[PDB]
């Protein structure tokens, strides 16, 4: 290796489940009792020499979702069925749903290329952002602010006042050159099989990564917890010392990680 | 073939009810990056005419546009006022309107950005 | 004198190299991603590839005490003798090229379509309760490009101060341990830039050696290549 | 159109202390233009042929897509008024290169005062 | 639009400071015709070996002079920036040619057989 | 006094260095084209401008501010000696117009003269 850095690894085993939102939507997929199936889009128009239902995929109105579907379809002369047509599927647990405010439509992991997904490298480098900062103040700072403009800003302010300190002397602290934050080097995680993500209304899989410390731009300690990040988080898992700032009437008064050191290599 | 001139007007039919857009171009990104991967090698084509290899290939871009139709309301209205759906259907006939085409869909991110901020 | 270092370089990560303007510009989002303009795949340029041995070999070879190499013409004459400067005019014997996309029909029968994709991230600033959109762009990482460098030694002399700056067959060894320890961490150290966000690892596979033009030692381009398939 | 160039000059936001246009963000425009107008000097007829009609539409497209980023290209279009008279030129090559020869005498001075200094 | 502009970047590691760099290249598909004429040779001496007239033993060196003179060319660089991947050419479809001249038939088809030296 | 006052700006612009920062080699994109505008002023007869040529004393004119930006010892060369002033009123006839291409030829001349300039 080199001098100024060394390479380093860390434990990441979820013991609930893991959802990075990623701007993509599922929409009628089959919500049924025993089957959810997920399939291949591209073998429905090998029939043509077709136009049974995929004239009505266009087709919709003021109507529920989930209704009409998947009821019909199959009843044609189609023969749809796993290992015939093809595709994939992530099963129900335990409720139907019958609960009152059915399963509405699914949101979407981040997979690679082929539907193999993996926790993002981006944010398990936020997940440590959420750490080192956060920990060692224990005054503890605090977030004070009326409005939404001054409720959250001390995670700003705070952020580059003992956490850019590489210090050359031509150019200024409180910016991206001096950071002494990007001495570790997170790498993404690798892609899985298909049914690791689970359905929920809001699982013990082994992931491992690689980080590579470095003291190049800084002119050990870094590296040195049953945090909760990966999904819904809650409200005090972002930042250190979130119902002000939207209106709620009570401020007057599902992703379970770990992680330990392992320097192993 | 005048339809980067349709581009001007056809965009004002978007339905905008707030006063701000709502089919805003972050939701198209699985629309527009995909048309351009079927568009560098239509040109890359020596032969005027197709081959079955090419003919078939448009048709993921088809189905896609009716999945987003299903899925947003707004994409709905998008493509059945520019006609989408009605120019993809003879699209496998000759690559001309399949190049005409998307140098017509190229025309329609224009406009849509011009009365868009896009601060970055 | 020319001996031809063959290679192939497949990526494992997302791979932003180079976002500039936009030769296309259009299907793109406002970082995009450099490509091969007559038919646009996704290339690598031989510019970074060379702008990241230079810069990763101011740490192990050298920057001890205190040293900045704070301009890469201070670099240690090693470096000159495989790069060159203008501290000695030499013309250089790291000649790279320029490497386009290969597996087009290859990446297609394998399940990918896209040829790269926009992975959406996250900002969360904390200023007035928000989560900042940006939508940086990825590579396929089942990408494979393709590899090749000559190295050439100019034996009668590359140089006017003294009458032989030539190599022999002494003097490859130490530049193959260079190329050792100069593609080594290249091997767990993002390719392209944008670092500490899991980007650009790469896996050299057959970094065999020909001997383009000349006669060489039958032991020497074989153990040469111990250098070549550590890393 | 020459005088213009000093006109809109006139217009464009300095008042921060420095300028918000280089020709780098006009730059996509530059390897466009440039490469139209010198396959419109071989052109022998007057009237264009339809190879590069198109081009010309290439461009419009382009123009309004480059006009929809930072507000330091919303200044320069309309100040300029490029699309005004960019639409007339489908017919004949005359004022193509006067379009052109306007845009020329533009990027000539639009970065070029003072951006050294950034003044 | 027939010229990249190909862009690259300058970082000093006193401070990792960005400067760009635009080098504009050709498009690498850009095939070029290329020709040149080789001749009987036929001395004009300064030297005392007055009509010295090169024959084809003299000649069919020269082919050789042309296949490693382009040989090393197709591996070597043609264009500035240098040693960064610049250039890497491929001749391609060398023929030679007795345009003019009485060159014999057995001749010019093995002074091809340098040119697919290459 | 126009064909000896080329003398105290050619001796006015500053080089500390040593040498001179104006190159005549940076010249060489505007000097030799105005020798092609005053090959074919001298054989016009009439003494207005020919209608094909104003253009062209315009053409000309946005070269100068265009290799003026894209330098900085021609940045304040040109506007130090003026031409872009004895070029603003110049589009009347050549009754200007040959005064320009022998002001030039004093400042080219001086320029080569106050060198070394090794050839």
């Amino acid at each position: 290796m080199s001098q100024y850095l060394k390479p380093f690894e860390l434990t990441l085993r979820c013991l609930g489940p893991v959802f990075i939102g990623s701007g993509e939507k599922r929409t009628p997929y089959v919500a049924s009792t025993s089957m959810v199936y997920f399939p291949d889009m591209e073998r429905l128009y090998a029939d043509v020499a077709s136009e049974s239902f995929e004239e009505f995929m266009m087709n919709t109105g003021k109507a529920q979702p989930d209704e009409r579907f998947n009821e019909w379809i199959a009843e044609n002369g189609v023969k749809v069925s796993p290992k015939n047509h093809g595709g994939y599927g992530v099963k129900i647990g335990s409720i139907v749903p019958g609960r009152a405010h059915q399963l509405n439509d699914i949101h979407s992991f981040i997979k690679d290329v082929l539907g193999n997904p993996y926790v993002p490298g981006s944010s398990v480098k936020g997940m440590l952002r959420s750490i080192y900062l956060q920990s060692l103040v224990h005054q503890p700072v605090r977030v004070p602010g009326h409005q939404t403009r001054e409720h959250r800003q001390y995670g700003e302010r705070f952020e580059r006042k003992e956490l850019r300190k590489s210090g050359r002397p031509n150019t200024r602290p409180q910016d991206a050159v001096n950071d002494l934050f990007q001495a570790i080097r997170v790498t993404d995680s690798p892609g899985l099989r298909t049914s690791d993500l689970l359905i929920c209304q809001k699982p013990g899989t082994s992931i491992s990564l690689r980080v590579v410390v470095d003291t190049s731009p800084t002119a050990e300690r870094f590296l040195e917890p049953i945090v909760y990040l990966g999904g819904g988080a809650g409200y005090r898992s972002k930042t250190f010392v979130l119902d002000a700032q939207f209106p709620k009437i009570k401020h007057v008064a599902m992703g379970q990680c770990e992680l330990s050191i392992r320097r192993a290599e | 073939d005048d339809y980067v001139k349709q581009a001007e007007q056809v965009i004002r039919g978007l339905p905008k009810k707030n006063g701000d857009f709502e089919l805003t171009t972050t939701q198209l990104r699985v629309l527009l990056s995909l048309t351009a991967q079927l568009f560098d090698e239509a040109q890359l084509s020596s032969d005027q005419n197709l081959s079955p290899a090419l003919r078939d290939k448009v048709q993921y871009l088809r189905v896609r546009f009716v999945y987003q139709a299903g899925r947003e309301k707004a994409v709905r209205v998008f493509v059945e006022r520019a006609g989408l759906l009605d120019e993809l259907a003879q699209i496998g006939d000759s690559r001309d309107r399949l190049l005409k085409f998307c140098h017509y869909m190229e025309a329609l991110v224009a406009y849509k950005k011009f009365l868009d901020p896009k601060e970055t | 004198a020319k001996i031809e270092i063959t290679g192939t370089i497949t990526v494992v990560t997302g791979l932003h190299i180079g976002a500039g303007d936009g030769f296309s510009a259009i299907g793109a989002v406002d970082k995009p991603v450099v490509r091969d303009p007559l038919t646009k795949w996704p290339m690598i340029p031989g510019t970074s590839l060379k702008g990241k041995v230079r810069t990763l070999l101011s740490r192990q070879y050298g920057a001890d005490t205190e040293t900045f190499y704070r301009k890469p013409n201070d670099d240690p004459a090693q470096i000159r003798r495989l790069f060159g400067d203008t501290k000695e005019y030499k013309t250089g014997r790291l000649v790279f090229r320029d490497t386009k996309l290969t597996n087009k029909d290859d990446l297609e029968a394998r399940g990918a379509k896209t040829l790269t994709e926009v992975k959406f991230e996250n900002a969360i600033n904390r200023v007035t309760a928000k989560a900042n959109p940006r939508q940086m762009e990825r590579v396929i990482p089942g990408s494979e490009f393709a590899f090749s460098l000559v190295y050439e030694v100019s034996f009668g002399t590359p140089d006017e101060e003294q009458k032989a700056s030539l190599p022999s067959s002494d003097e490859i060894i130490e530049d193959f341990n260079a190329i050792a320890r100069g593609l080594k961490l290249l091997e767990l150290d993002y390719l392209g830039g944008s670092g500490t966000r899991g980007y650009g690892q790469v896996k050299f596979s057959d970094l065999k050696a020909r001997a383009a033009v000349g006669t060489l030692d039958r032991s020497l381009l074989e153990m040469l290549n111990h250098e070549l398939a550590a890393v």
